[PDB]
């Protein structure tokens, strides 16, 4: 009955803050730990302290000391919190060899002792970028390893997807192709999510035109939480996340599921709302409630899983389905038919104190294969390829010992994720 | 993550004056040493820039170099200057005399040796090294000459560590010594290949910030190497404070460089205004970008619209949402994308840093390379090759040990770096 | 069982501002939305609140501000509330496509999730004036795209037609020309609305000598609420708005009806008061209560339809049919015999606290189909084609891509429109 | 919805300084620049006129234009100075002096480099713009010489956006410069070929009004342009406010003209009236369209019982009935219909807005379009024929490099645009 949050990365860690704030927020967590009465995240101590099985990643102390300077700080052990000293320099080179491999030591066996700690490990969830050093790289270590020690465990990723359109380092591009190709090879599921979507639906459903990450991730952690604190909570259809892997990857390079939600709901918005289990899911259909900038349209669909919290009854959530049948515009294919898995909990939504969502009394997110994924990745091989024509950049991993073929096979591993969804969506 | 800083010449020394003042007020450090600010910045970060004696006191992780004590004891005579130690005076007599050859090739060497030891045993002392700043004068014998010694045994000893200078670039208008583009010539031959990075600042620039957007009437060196160090200290604070999009110098340059030769920055400063703009100013990101965007806020007699740019670091201080961040980072590149590098489809970095600044509401710095910066090593060849062939005053560098030949080699390089960004500019 | 109400152009949200006040009147709807006990135009929420089904659409933010910052707007949406920011010119080019095309894909959208969120779709209702841009203009582009997507929905629009004296602009009957046609084509029914002859009305039988649009939209309201509000709710002889598209209009093009009122008293008159079912409808007959300025007199009669509020009695209004029969001055076409649909809603007419007409005890609308009506498009026809023989203010319209055949044409659909009465009143 | 108003030249700087006095109070805002007011509708429009500045600031979006200072300064010196930013003073050093060709052609031009960088940067701060507003004289060097510069290159950099322009027309009994109707005509060349609308203002009317209306005894030109701003404020006003019929001024327009050429106008203040009729003066619509019909108070010397008009606008201020004010335009209508197009059977267009001026309870303004205005084109072309005939003061624009043909054309263009009003006077 346990499982493992890994946060590596600023923006690992970023979401790791909303992350434990809401489950403090799910059972009423006090900063000390009590915590009457979950051990899914947390473990008990006889001190009546329970706390969170969870570790945090980052090479320049910087994030963690504001953890460890934080509210919650006396949730978090030491041993989870890791700080390096020196910086990775936003080089995969670095995060996954030369700097990464000094410290990978000493994460690997923290993350060991809690896995022994763990009764009933059902595997592990990751937060990264997709597109930095550590974030990555770092990562990407990390995942291969793991993936020799725990090899039956899940393995849940969730990557941050660089909007096409606004990015702060250049060489993104240059590591997430690296990134990606082995984050496949090792990962169960991998989710996408994309910054500009998520600013468009800050300021178009949830009305604010401020956002900054800690809103945005507060965000996404909420979606996260009705995830899988949820699903491991006991509910009306109680489904596991090995069931989703089961029911969410039908082809074994899977998976890239994509996750909507929707009732992302202002409060003032709500007052005036009234959300039927058939009105959500027509809005998380909706592009706008993507959290990737791509467009459902024009891909096909393959899995769609509805994730339901509160006041909902099986009876209208198959009418609602119906209705998604009958609306559709759907492409889905022809392989698979009606595969549409519904999991229920019982469990009301929650809120965030300190957020600027409303309330809601039901709530459904909404899994996803679709192939319009690919053309993510295809604005990514455009950039690619362009700073790879110039070799621009190139000398701060070559002085690093990479070799220039293996940047070009990672684009053409990169092609081969591409083909992936050709494939899929090619054939019926 | 400590920082050395090296003031070298009558400029470096004057221009690090300014400097470290800027960072005791950042840190709220008394004159004479001891901390009395009040937020966890202040003293957690010090780290950086002071070492902690006892007693609450900070020294200045920084030595001054030069090879007349004039400057520097006009420093310690006067205010900060009871807050460095003795042993950052590191000092000989007599000068160079705007020689570079003698500062580079004979005389400050001797002085040099002595100056990295003293560097040296500030490294033993160190606990993390980050990184190695110079402060000098392009043209300068001492500066620049001794500076340029300097960071060839520096980058010797530490190859891994961040190497970077901060010089000035001769301005038309001020002339000291006839060859003062041959010791900047000199100096950019061996500039160029033994640094990291290196920023440009051209005096007359920063004269035309001073009266034309500032409005003020009598630039002193000390309220322009003023401006100089809010852009500096912009750029390093927030390597030390917390922030959100980070944006270690380090990874910075990398992503800053794309060639490995094409290490030249362009820093501009944001919140410039008047004092009577202050009342009718807003402060917005947009209105920060505005300021960026426009060259005649450059630190450096180069036009970007001239030019075209490689990358633009957007440096934020203080609490913006990254929408409005974001979205105005990306209206700059929609707008004029034309004076962009092709091949990159998003040249601007941002770095934001939370940590606000002292009483700016928000505060940003422009950081940028662009092809346009060729146009100062242009005229640097232009004067140099007037020179270069009557070998005026070039005799008493021949006098030093300097051959024809050595400095044709360094032209020959001048004009390479010349044409490198004529590759890139298209 | 649900209607929706679209408010474009300016004076189609005035008249909105008096049609949400009249239902708030006729069931004691509270800011809030408190109202028990009705959901034609409103939908409910848990809340409580139960909210108007209706769009708002200006251009200019102008008007719609008034609205949010009005009364009510607890009761208002945002959803509802449309605005845009920059102007339609008064021309048709841009209302249609120039700036509407930017917005009515929200427009479009926000209706079709109202249209979802209702349950019994009996179809919708426009009020909008014919002659300006927006209102015109915008306007035919919205229904054109409605008649796409609610083939077969009710589409009953109200239309403001400009007095043929008094105007505001000179391009009005510029923009009407165009207008017409495509509403034609693509409603079931369009009211037209005199200002003028509404204006007699306010001082003759109202008294009141300085009438503002705000008290002629009441009246307008008041009339349409009897026409609408009244057809759902239940009476003596429950008729339906699809039972008048069946019964009101004889041919496929039909159709514009007439719409007078006849108990438009003042308080004053009101003391005298006594008006019959029979008394009523006399009124009714009289040029001097149009509505419209035309006069019946010459135009011939094709179907007349009569609606009823409060104290009425099936026998009694027979007789007074009889009367009418009796008191014919009234040329009703051979085509047609007996024509005449009488719809009786047993709930009493209604007052507003801020009207100045009189409690009536009961309340006879007549609607109805005549000939007159082209005359009215006669005074148009010549105006249109004085100003096209100049091109005066064409380069308005040129300058935005119009074509001068298609101001051509219109006028010759109007010919074609002048032809339909013609038509049917020329066979008999 | 944001409006540029450019003032330039020494009338327009001085009528623009009533205008903007006029605008701040109608919002309550203070002359250093906060708002004080009480209506929701002085600060929810204010947005059109001022940019929010922090701490309730707020700064009129208008540009103070010429090649002198002084005038300017003395705005600045004085009251209002004090609400206008540095960045609105933008003039050089010497004047043209009354110089077209040195303004329009030489000399200002470079001045208007900068000036529309500056409004470019202001347009950059803009949400929406609505349009621009120039205030300036026809026959003046810098007004309109710089100010038709202004407007070529602000309309081609935005043909979408409302260009108009309010200007002086030369009278009779105010030449200052004997050339004063030949810089009129070559800025009418420019002015009607680049502008969406001009409004005719004519002094010498302005002081009938003044007088012989009011009866007040010394205009200055502040109280004349006191007058000026009365309607200019009239006029947009109601575009910011709510109202009935909002009649935006493009729109407006689009109803005022009947052909692309002809965008001249003709305005008048209804509620004009000594004081002494205060007392004895009832107050109504048709009290207002007495006044407004009334030839007497057109702010330019036109009779328009003598032209014929094309469109009449009719400008309302407070809460008037619709029938009140509709049937009593209708009345007009009725009772001269001889003076009106031929074409259009309804040549008067209403704008009820429904919010009251300060003070007065009920405020109107005539604006039209009518043929009458042709007369004083007339008197600008008799006047040109004299003095082109024996080019005198000539000399002075041919050594700006100015070409009689080229003067010719305009001319032409001046005898095109009064055949123009022929063509549809009958
Ligand atoms: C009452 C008030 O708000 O005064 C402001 C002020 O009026 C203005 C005009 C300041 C003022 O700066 C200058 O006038 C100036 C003088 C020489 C060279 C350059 C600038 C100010 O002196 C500068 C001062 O800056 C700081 O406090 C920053 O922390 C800044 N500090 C220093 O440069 C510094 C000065 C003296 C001693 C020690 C440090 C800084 C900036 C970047 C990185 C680190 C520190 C500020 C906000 C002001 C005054 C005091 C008037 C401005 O400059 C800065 C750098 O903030 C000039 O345009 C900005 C806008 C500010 O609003
Ligand atoms: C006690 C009282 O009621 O005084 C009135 C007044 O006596 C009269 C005579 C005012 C007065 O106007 C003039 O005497 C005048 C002076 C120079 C040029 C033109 C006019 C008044 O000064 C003007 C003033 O106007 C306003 O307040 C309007 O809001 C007006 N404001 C300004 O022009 C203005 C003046 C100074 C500073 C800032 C603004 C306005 C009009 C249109 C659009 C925007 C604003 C008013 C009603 C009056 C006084 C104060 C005596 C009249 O004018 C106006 C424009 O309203 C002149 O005939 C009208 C009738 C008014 O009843
Ligand atoms: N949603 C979200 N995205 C973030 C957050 N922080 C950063 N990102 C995005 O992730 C990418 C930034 O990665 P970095 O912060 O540069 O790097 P890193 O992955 O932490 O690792 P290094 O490069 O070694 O520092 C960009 O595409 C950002 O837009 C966050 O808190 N939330
Ligand atoms: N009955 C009635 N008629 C109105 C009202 N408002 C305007 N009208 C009439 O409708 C026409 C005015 O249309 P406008 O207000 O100019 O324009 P619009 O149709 O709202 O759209 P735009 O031209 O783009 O502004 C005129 O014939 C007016 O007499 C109103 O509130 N009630
Ligand atoms: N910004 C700036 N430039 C300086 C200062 N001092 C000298 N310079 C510039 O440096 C050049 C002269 O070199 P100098 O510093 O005297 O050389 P050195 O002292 O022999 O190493 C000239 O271009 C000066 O404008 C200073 O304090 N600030
Ligand atoms: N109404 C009005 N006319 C003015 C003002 N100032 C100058 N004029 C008129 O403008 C003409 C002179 O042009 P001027 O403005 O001096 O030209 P410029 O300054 O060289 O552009 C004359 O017909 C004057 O009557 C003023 O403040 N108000
Ligand atoms: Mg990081
Ligand atoms: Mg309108």
């Amino acid at each position: 009955r346990e499982c493992i949050s890994i946060h590596v990365g600023q923006a690992g860690v970023q979401i790791g803050n909303a992350c434990w704030e809401l489950y403090c927020l799910e059972h009423g967590i006090q900063p000390d730990g009590q915590m009457p009465s979950f051990n899914t995240f947390f473990s008990e101590t006889g001190a009546g302290k329970h706390v969170p099985r969870a570790v945090f990643v980052d090479l320049e102390p910087t994030v963690i000391d504001e953890v460890r300077t934080g509210t919650y700080r006396q949730l978090f052990h030491p041993e989870q919190l890791i700080t390096g000293k020196e910086d990775a320099a936003n080089n995969y080179a670095r995060g996954h060899y030369t700097i990464g491999k000094e410290i990978i030591d000493l994460v690997l066996d923290r993350i060991r002792k809690l896995a022994d700690q763990c009764t009933g490990l059902q595997g592990f969830s990751v937060f990264h970028s997709f597109g930095g050093g550590t974030g990555s790289g770092f990562t990407s270590l990390l995942m291969e390893r793991l993936s020799v020690d725990y090899g039956k465990k899940s393995k849940l990723e969730f990557s941050i997807y660089p909007a096409p359109q606004v990015s702060t380092a250049v060489v993104e591009p240059y590591n997430s192709i690296l990134t990606t190709h082995t984050t496949l090879e090792h990962s169960d599921c991998a989710f996408m999510v994309d910054n500009e979507a998520i600013y468009d639906i800050c300021r178009r459903n949830l009305d604010i035109e401020r956002p900054t990450y800690t809103n945005l991730n507060r965000l996404i952690g909420q979606i996260v939480s009705s995830i899988t604190a949820s699903l491991r909570f006991d509910g009306a259809l109680n489904v596991d996340l090995t069931e989703f892997q089961t029911n969410l990857v039908p082809y074994p390079r899977g998976h890239f599921p994509l996750a909507t939600y929707a009732p992302v709901i202002s409060a003032e918005k709500a007052y005036h709302e009234q959300l039927s289990v058939a009105e959500i899911t027509n809005a998380c259909f909706e592009p706008a409630n993507q959290m990737v900038k791509c467009d459902p349209r024009h891909g096909k669909y393959m899995a769609c899983c509805l994730l339901y919290r509160g006041d909902v009854v099986p009876k209208d959530v198959n009418a609602a389905i119906a209705t998604i049948k009958t609306k559709r515009t759907i492409q889905f294919v022809d392989w698979c038919p009606t595969g549409f898995k519904v999991g229920i909990n019982y469990e009301p939504p929650t809120v965030v104190p300190g957020g600027d969502l409303a309330k809601v009394q039901r709530a459904v997110c909404m899994l996803s294969n679709t192939t319009a994924i690919a053309e993510a990745w295809a604005r990514l091989d455009h950039k690619f390829d362009l700073m790879y024509a110039k070799r621009a950049f190139v000398h701060w991993y070559v002085g690093e010992g990479m070799e220039e073929g293996e940047f070009s096979e990672a684009r053409e591993d990169m092609a081969a994720l591409e083909k992936d969804y050709e494939e899929v969506g090619v054939d019926s | 993550r400590e920082i050395v800083h090296i003031q070298a010449g009558q400029c470096g020394n004057q221009i690090g004056a300014k400097f470290w003042e800027v960072i005791s007020d950042e840190h709220g450090i008394d004159p004479t040493g001891s901390y009395h600010g009040d937020s966890d910045l202040q003293l957690e970060r010090i780290n950086v820039y002071y070492n902690e004696a006892a007693g609450n006191k900070y020294v200045p992780r920084a030595i001054l170099v030069d090879l007349e004590p004039g400057t520097m004891d006009s420093v310690r005579s006067g205010p900060f200057g009871q807050i460095f130690r003795p042993d950052n005076f590191v000092f000989g007599q007599s000068g160079a005399g705007n020689n570079w050859a003698k500062g580079h090739y004979t005389e400050g060497a001797e002085l040099v040796d002595s100056v990295l030891d003293v560097v040296r045993k500030e490294s033993e002392s160190c606990d993390c090294l980050q990184g190695f700043q110079l402060t000098h004068s392009l043209g300068g014998g001492t500066g620049s000459g001794m500076g340029t010694l300097l960071i060839s045994k520096i980058r010797e000893e530490y190859p891994d560590r961040i190497m970077n200078t901060f010089s000035v670039v001769p301005s038309p208008k001020v002339s000291d010594t006839v060859v003062e583009p041959y010791n900047a010539t000199l100096s950019v031959h061996q500039l160029v290949e033994n640094t990291d990075e290196t920023y440009c600042i051209d005096n007359e620039a920063l004269y035309d910030i001073c009266f034309r957007t500032l409005k003020l009437t009598t630039p002193t060196y000390g309220d322009l190497n003023h401006l100089v160090s809010a852009t500096m200290s912009g750029v390093t604070t927030c390597l030390r404070f917390p922030g959100q999009l980070n944006a270690d110098l380090r990874k910075l340059a990398v992503n800053m460089v794309p060639f490995p030769r094409l290490h030249f920055f362009m820093p501009g400063f944001a919140p410039l205004t008047s004092r009577g703009s202050q009342q009718y100013r807003a402060l917005t990101v947009p209105e920060l970008t505005q300021q960026m965007f426009d060259a005649k806020n450059m630190m450096a007699a180069c036009d970007p619209r001239h030019g075209r740019y490689l990358t633009v670091a957007a440096v934020f201080r203080g609490r913006m949402s990254m929408k409005e961040v974001d979205e105005q980072m990306l209206n700059v590149q929609n707008k004029n994308s034309s004076y962009f590098v092709e091949w990159i489809p998003n040249n601007v970095k941002t770095a934001v840093c939370d940590i606000p600044p002292r009483g700016l509401k928000m505060s940003a710095t422009f950081i940028g390379n662009s092809t346009a910066i060729q146009e100062l090593f242009k005229r640097i060849s232009e004067q140099f090759t007037a020179m270069f062939r009557r070998k005026a005053f070039l005799h008493w560098y021949t006098g030093e040990g300097m051959d024809e030949m050595e400095f044709t080699e360094a032209e020959s390089n001048m004009n390479d770096l010349v044409s490198e960004y004529q590759q890139y500019q298209d």
